[PDB]
């Protein structure tokens, strides 16, 4: 078999929503990986993408992000700001590689999501404060529940129990952008991911 | 079984739904502020009016419980701030007697206006006003604007602001508080404990000493002032006097500023201007938040939230909808923060700008705390947190750091003084003049003198601490202090003071930790992070602990002083002692109409016995209209002139019932020394027993 | 072989050429009009400059011709006309301050205020204060305003006024003219045809002999006035007495149509009112001109220019070049017609319409004569034959027989009462008025009366002819008769009473051609021929002749008379001689202050000499103030009040200088005083030798 | 020959202009004239059918650019300006008025710029200025410095002592004109003779 992600590319990527895909021993070939898409932006954590090209190890970690092109200025981790531990965790491990990508039309299985929306405030609230929080790696927005009633109006928020949550939304214009991230798991075993 | 976890519950309740109704309401004033339309209105009223319907209700219903029973401190500040009645226990007809005073009040001040009598179909607003008490550089025509101006506001202002002031007496007996003065009292400390003795009372005493301590330095700044005041109107200013009211430059003399340009030490060497680069860069709107941004960061703190760029007011809207620019840092909560005002290249616009993103920033840092809590530890610290970063940005060697300012400029020892004598005359000038205000003020309120001795008060004050001496006598029907704006909308009007002095107490403290060399004015707030973990240990705490407390984390002093302030004007105090080391001070008997009245003594009623009475008002109305004969026919005795001289042309002055009288009298239209004593004296001696 | 052959060529070269400037320079005027743009400003300046230039290089090249040797009247009135000096005699100083004063006054009229005490804040402009004066009712309200108004101004216009009328008498009598009286009264002046002898003196005992003669039917009209007026405002009006000024409705009363509702007869009756068929059919502005255009025809009149139809000012633009509604008939020349005018459907509206077509009609039925003598031959004729046609078209049998006001309306013997009543109140109400200001006009020029007794003689007047009495007593320092509109602007004022008669005096001789048979208020211009003849054959002569010859065509009279006028008003005079057939007339001395007054002679100073003056104007202030002082006691001693007297409280009336006069007092902010005699005298009474 | 005028549809009509056109013994048919045009007849109480039959002395063919609401002017009815000082509205035997909105059909008829109607011509004199009249069978005897033309609103111009001002209408859509026959009767060679 294959190390194929041909299914992608079916339609809205994840909004707060995660997903994780795993493949086994298998080929996969660097010349399909470069017509994926064109060279906007790519930035490894000290690794050569081409030294990737070769061996097979453990595993890797493939998904795209709805996202904005400007936005990535604060994509690097400099500040707390409420990306990081109030939305999607940066996390952190083995070296890594993000991407920057901005769709082209001709891959019409893809379809175009109404509204961006990122989650600003969701916190346990208590008698003295908010006691808020803090996304931690390998958590995903534990928050979730409630969150996934959606969002309609600017600031819009909601609370259940006594966990409350609100965030932005941000209209659309224009194409749209998507981000890639590639954590990579060393080690060769039956899961690893081989090249050709 | 009960405790005090009702209050727990109770507490959790409201905070569910303040602070979306909150929202609602402060996003409808903003949409309102940003577009001008009539349905806005209807929007702002339609929400404020069920928003101030919660108000009523959850605090009717939060009435009930006792305060006696808690215990804990932080619930405790919230219950007390909760369970308040205040005008409540008032009934509704002089309630809403006091809300038509107040709007008329308003009224007639917006809608003032001064005409001459030589133009009358000409005359301005107090706009116009304004720019030309600020421009004119006229003796006669000044001092003629401010007479008419106090003359018209003050006749029609004594009767309601009498009103005013017994009612609101009254309401502040009826609400457990001795007086109005107390219960404005009953704020800015209203704690302290096992560390704390401090009371309501003590800040009397407080303030008394700090202005004792800060007198000589206004002493010796006041000599330098008078000493060349003397170069523009020769011939008015006595060399131990005062000075008269209208010369300060400013329509009342709360700044002093505008005087700079007379008492520049010499126009040989110009002053720093870089207008140039920018103008030439045309640097964007974006481009120096951008900057300010990286400046704040450089500390520590933490930036703001992408989002922030996205819904922001920064440029012109270029719009019909026609907005202010007066710069404001709305929070709206919620992380929802905006920044409303105009964008242009100028020096001023820099500072203003990093004032508000001061002021935003050290908003952020306590969102999570509570509603009830978001708000600042009494009324100086808001304001200070931005005060300080605007000082300490402003430095011209961190300018020349940053990249603009390049390296071809020298300092000298004189510019420094100069930017130190621009601060001093702002920094300092107001201190007097809102001591005296405030004081008088006070004793007011509380009654310790009667209404007939306003007036004859208030002048005396004047004389006394901050050194300014009337142009003209006044008589008692005047109104003169209600013509200000913070006395007509009953404004609390202390915060300057405090803030002015903890400015400079929090430069002090946290230079200190930089570990500077030279004086305190070249202290810079460059890479660092201790400073800037002090400053969130200080910011971070919000309402929920007493203000010494903070002090002391940072100050750590339980009271404030002058000792920083006076130090870092030390190169001034210096430069100044080399200029009036002979003569200093003032006496409050002198004034421009001093050599130029007549004693005009007065008999004694019982002397004369029969045919004898005491004035009850109405006979120095003879006096005046037979003094007035008496000059008409002296003119027309050898003079051969037709000045048709009126009843209004004497003035009464330093009455001591039936112990003595004081006059002297003035042309018709030209009240400004006219008449001098000889030709009064040979015309009241020309007549005979007709007076008396 | 020069005789007076080169007067023609002059004035050939002066016609051939004079035009084709005119054209132009109205045609800019037009197009500001019509367009408001700077553009066309600096067009009107430099049209006018040249204009103005060519008429001063002609009058100085035309100036040396001899005039004694002209035979021809023909040509001698057309070189009279066009040789004067006028003002270029005199010296460009008095020129300009001519010009500035008259610039001066014309600006402080038309920038006129005044406001009440209770809200100062707000004032009014005479825009809004005679709309309030039109609709107010309160005796108090309209009697303060006026007196306001009229002290106001007239404070303000006494140097300049009299400045003003000096440099007129100066140049008028270095024109060689003998007062400036005789310079005006140089327009109506004419020759005569062997058989006519009329000078200007003549003028004088003319006019007083027509105003005589109508004096008894005003006589009755103010009877019956006066009867109705006491329902409205009871214990004002004496039965025998004079009427107050303010209370004619109208600000000064030149008219006085504003009191019809006051004196309607019943209400019972409806009036015409058929607004609603051209309202619910809605003519358009084109089809009431057309209409019009054909009632015109009717009587033979030629029909106007096709090419007119197209550039014209009928209806509204309808964009941003906002234009004035003032009805103007521009005559541009060279058959070229404009009408300007905002048209909406209206009864006013529709005379209006007629008044500008027949304005048209007269300047267009003269084309052939000369240009400068292309004007009417008064100033009363060109109006004159407007008013006749608006008049005549205004019957409603007229109305009735051309489509509109369907025959559903039988006439009663009350409502043509009613229509003539509405008309005497306008046509009539001014002769006395209009009179009564142009020989006070004249005299004071003339300079019998001496500037001191200027306002001493008005009342007097007012009190004698027109039967209005003031209401407050005026002292000389006032300027009343210079508060009005033509006086300000210096121009001619007694065109209006010779129209007044004119337009009767024309109708009568012309509907004696129609044959008509009942009261002349019934007559037609229905189809017919003979009276158009008639009316050409008077316009088309033009200025070229003598107007009295013009009368002599028609009226066939040298002179006019009031005969026709009272015939014309026949019925409503026997109507009203059932009404007030027992007294009529009044008396020149009683008026409102007059049973509320307390004369004042002790012959303080003619008694025994010693230690007296004669009265200077001075010891009246003297006066003033201690009779102040004794009601300021009086009021205190029991009353127990606080009213702060001033000196202009008292009010002074006639004097001789004879130890004898009269007064009362009035309150200090009420303008309306009550002060019995009673307390007035106890307070005299009270005090002692410390006044007299 | 045969009584045509083919060559009227060649250009710019007569402006004040006139001209005359006169034919001999000839033939000419209805189905032509009737093919000619469509707008308005009147005729002095003469039948136009009857006008088909007989060949009498001549007839009377003219046009002139004109407006259709001043044709109600054209009537004579007052004494504008069009009959006394423009072209003379000659009242004679019997004739035809008609009025014509000619369409693009044939281009060789050229729209002219703006239309002239004359407004004041006269003699100028001393007092007045000798407000001469036209006459029947004169075709305003003005003219002379009238031929310079007109270029701008109430354009006036005088040679020696002859004065002359005009009117100039600016010409909107589709032209319009109208047609003049006064017919001679008796018969003669000059005799225009039916078919
Ligand atoms: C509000 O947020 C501040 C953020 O500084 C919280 O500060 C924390 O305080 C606790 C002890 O109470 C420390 O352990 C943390 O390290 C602090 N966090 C920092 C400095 O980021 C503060 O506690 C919060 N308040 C509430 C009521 O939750
Ligand atoms: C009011 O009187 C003062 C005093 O005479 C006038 O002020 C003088 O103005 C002249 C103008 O040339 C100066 O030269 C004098 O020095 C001024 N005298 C003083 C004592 O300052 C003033 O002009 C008068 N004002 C009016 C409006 O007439
Ligand atoms: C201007 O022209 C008119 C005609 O348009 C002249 O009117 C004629 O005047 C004479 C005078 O003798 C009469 O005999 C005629 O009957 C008049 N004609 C008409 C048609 O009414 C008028 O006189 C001329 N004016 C001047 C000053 O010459
Ligand atoms: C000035 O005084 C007169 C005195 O009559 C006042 O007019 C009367 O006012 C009362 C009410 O105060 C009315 O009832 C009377 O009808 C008024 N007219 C009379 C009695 O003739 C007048 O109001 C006073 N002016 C002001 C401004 O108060
Ligand atoms: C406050 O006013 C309320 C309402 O009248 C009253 O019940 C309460 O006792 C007052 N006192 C306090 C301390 O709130
Ligand atoms: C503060 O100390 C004074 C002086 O001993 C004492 O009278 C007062 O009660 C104390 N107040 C507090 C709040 O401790
Ligand atoms: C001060 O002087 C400066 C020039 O040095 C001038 O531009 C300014 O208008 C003056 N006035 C004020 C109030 O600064
Ligand atoms: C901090 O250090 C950097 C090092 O590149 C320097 O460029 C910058 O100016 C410094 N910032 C301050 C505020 O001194
Ligand atoms: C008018 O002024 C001129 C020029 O000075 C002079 O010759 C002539 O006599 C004056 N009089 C008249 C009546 O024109
Ligand atoms: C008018 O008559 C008087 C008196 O007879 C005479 O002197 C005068 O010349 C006459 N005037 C005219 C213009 O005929
Ligand atoms: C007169 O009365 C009528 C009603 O009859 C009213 O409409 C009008 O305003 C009143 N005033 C005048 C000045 O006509
Ligand atoms: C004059 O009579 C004619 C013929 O009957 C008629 O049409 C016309 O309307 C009448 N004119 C007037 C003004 O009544």
């Amino acid at each position: 078999q294959e190390c194929d992600f041909t299914p992608m590319l079916t339609g809205t990527p994840p909004p707060y929503n995660f997903k994780r895909l795993v493949f086994t021993n298998c080929n996969y070939n660097l010349t399909k990986l470069l017509s994926l898409f064109q060279v906007s932006e790519f930035s490894c954590h000290q690794v050569s993408p081409s030294s990737l090209a070769t061996g097979c190890y453990s595993s890797l970690t493939v998904d795209y992000f709805a996202y904005s092109t400007d936005m990535s200025s604060y994509l690097q981790p400099g500040s707390a700001g409420a990306i990081v531990q109030f939305n999607y965790k940066q996390d952190f491990s083995n070296p890594t590689c993000r991407v920057l990508a901005t769709v082209p039309q001709n891959l019409t299985t893809i379809t175009k999501p109404s509204n961006y929306a990122y989650l600003t405030e969701c916190y346990k609230t208590s008698a003295y404060g908010k006691n808020y929080l803090y996304n931690a790696p390998g958590a995903y927005t534990p928050c979730l529940s409630l969150a996934s009633r959606g969002f309609s109006t600017k600031y819009q928020s909601h609370s259940d129990g006594e966990l409350t949550t609100t965030g932005y939304i941000y209209p659309v214009t224009g194409n749209l952008q998507m981000a890639f991230i590639i954590s990579v798991q060393y080690g060769t075993d039956t899961n690893s991911v081989c090249p050709m | 079984y009960t405790t005090e976890e009702e209050a727990r519950r109770f507490l959790v309740k409201f905070n569910h739904e303040a602070e979306n109704l909150s929202h609602e309401s402060a996003l409808a004033s903003w949409d309102y502020n940003t577009n001008i339309t009539d349905e806005n209105a209807k929007k702002m009223n339609e929400a404020d009016n069920k928003w101030s319907d919660f108000y009523k209700e959850q605090s009717k219903i939060a009435q009930g419980f006792p305060l006696q029973e808690i215990k804990d401190p932080i619930i405790k500040l919230q219950l007390q701030i909760l369970q308040q009645n205040g005008s409540s226990v008032l009934t509704a007809e002089k309630r809403k007697r006091l809300s038509t005073i107040l709007t008329t009040m308003s009224t007639i001040y917006s809608t003032g206006k001064v005409c001459n009598p030589n133009n009358p179909q000409q005359c301005f607003t107090l706009s116009g006003l304004e720019d030309i008490m600020e421009k004119s550089k006229d003796y006669h025509e000044r001092l003629w604007v401010w007479e008419g101006w106090r003359s018209e506001v003050g006749k029609q202002l004594r009767p309601l602001y009498e009103e005013y002031v017994e009612l609101k007496n009254e309401m502040a007996r009826g609400n457990n508080y001795k007086d109005y003065g107390d219960y404005w009292r009953g704020d800015y400390e209203t704690e302290g404990e096992k560390g704390y003795n401090y009371s309501r009372n003590y800040l009397m005493e407080d303030v008394d000493r700090i202005f004792l301590e800060i007198k000589p330095l206004y002493e010796q700044l006041h000599a330098y002032v008078r000493a060349k005041l003397m170069k523009a109107y020769p011939s008015h200013i006595s060399p131990t006097g005062c000075l008269p009211a209208h010369l300060l430059g400013d329509m009342w003399g709360r700044f002093w500023t505008n005087l700079y340009n007379l008492t520049v030490p010499l126009e040989k060497e110009p002053n720093i201007d870089v207008t140039d680069t920018m103008k030439k860069q045309s640097w964007d709107a974006e481009k120096i938040f951008k900057e300010a941004e990286k400046f704040y960061s450089s500390v520590g703190l933490p930036n703001m939230t992408p989002g922030f760029w996205r819904d922001s007011m920064l440029t012109e809207p270029s719009d019909g909808r026609q907005v202010v620019c007066h710069p404001t840092a709305w929070d709206l909560g919620k992380n929802d923060f905006r920044i409303k005002m105009c964008t242009k290249v100028t020096m001023d616009d820099f500072l203003t700008a990093h004032h508000e993103m001061g002021h935003i920033q050290y908003d952020m840092a306590y969102a999570n705390q509570s509603y009830l809590l978001r708000n600042g530890a009494n009324e100086g610290f808001h304001e200070a947190v931005g005060e300080v970063m605007s000082l300490s940005v402003a430095t011209p060697k961190h300018l020349k750091g940053m990249g603009l300012l390049p390296s071809d400029f020298s300092e000298n020892n004189e510019t420094e003084i100069n930017f130190l004598l621009k601060q001093a005359l702002t920094i300092v000038g107001t201190l007097p003049f809102t001591y005296m205000l405030e004081k008088w003020r006070w004793m007011v309120f509380e009654g310790k003198i009667p209404k007939e001795q306003w007036m004859e008060k208030w002048w005396e004050m004047k004389r006394e601490i901050v050194g300014v001496v009337e142009p003209l006598p006044h008589d008692e029907t005047y109104c003169d202090p209600a013509s200000l704006f913070h006395v007509a909308n009953d404004y609390s009007f202390i915060r300057y003071f405090t803030r002015t002095i903890l400015e400079f107490q929090f430069q002090e403290a946290l230079c200190r930790t930089a570990k500077h060399q030279g004086p305190l004015h070249k202290c810079d707030i460059s890479n660092s992070t201790e400073a800037g973990k002090k400053l969130n240990d200080m910011l971070k705490l919000g309402k929920s602990t007493p203000w010494t407390y903070a002090l002391e984390k940072i100050a750590e002093t339980k009271e404030m002083d002058a000792k920083p302030l006076l130090n870092y004007f030390n190169p001034l105090f210096r430069w100044l002692k080399e200029q009036n080391g002979n003569s200093v001070g003032w006496s409050v008997d002198s004034s421009p109409y001093s050599n130029q009245s007549i004693k005009v003594r007065i008999s004694l009623k019982s002397a004369l016995g029969e045919k004898a009475y005491e004035w009850n008002e109405n006979e120095m109305y003879l006096f005046q209209s037979s003094v007035a004969y008496a000059m008409r026919v002296y003119f027309l005795k050898a003079k051969n002139e037709s000045i048709p001289f009126r009843a209004e042309d004497v003035r009464v002055s330093d009455e001591k019932k039936r112990v003595s009288f004081k006059f002297f009298v003035t042309s018709p239209t030209n009240m400004s020394d006219i008449i001098p004593r000889s030709e009064v004296e040979d015309a009241i001696r020309m007549s005979r027993s007709r007076i008396n």
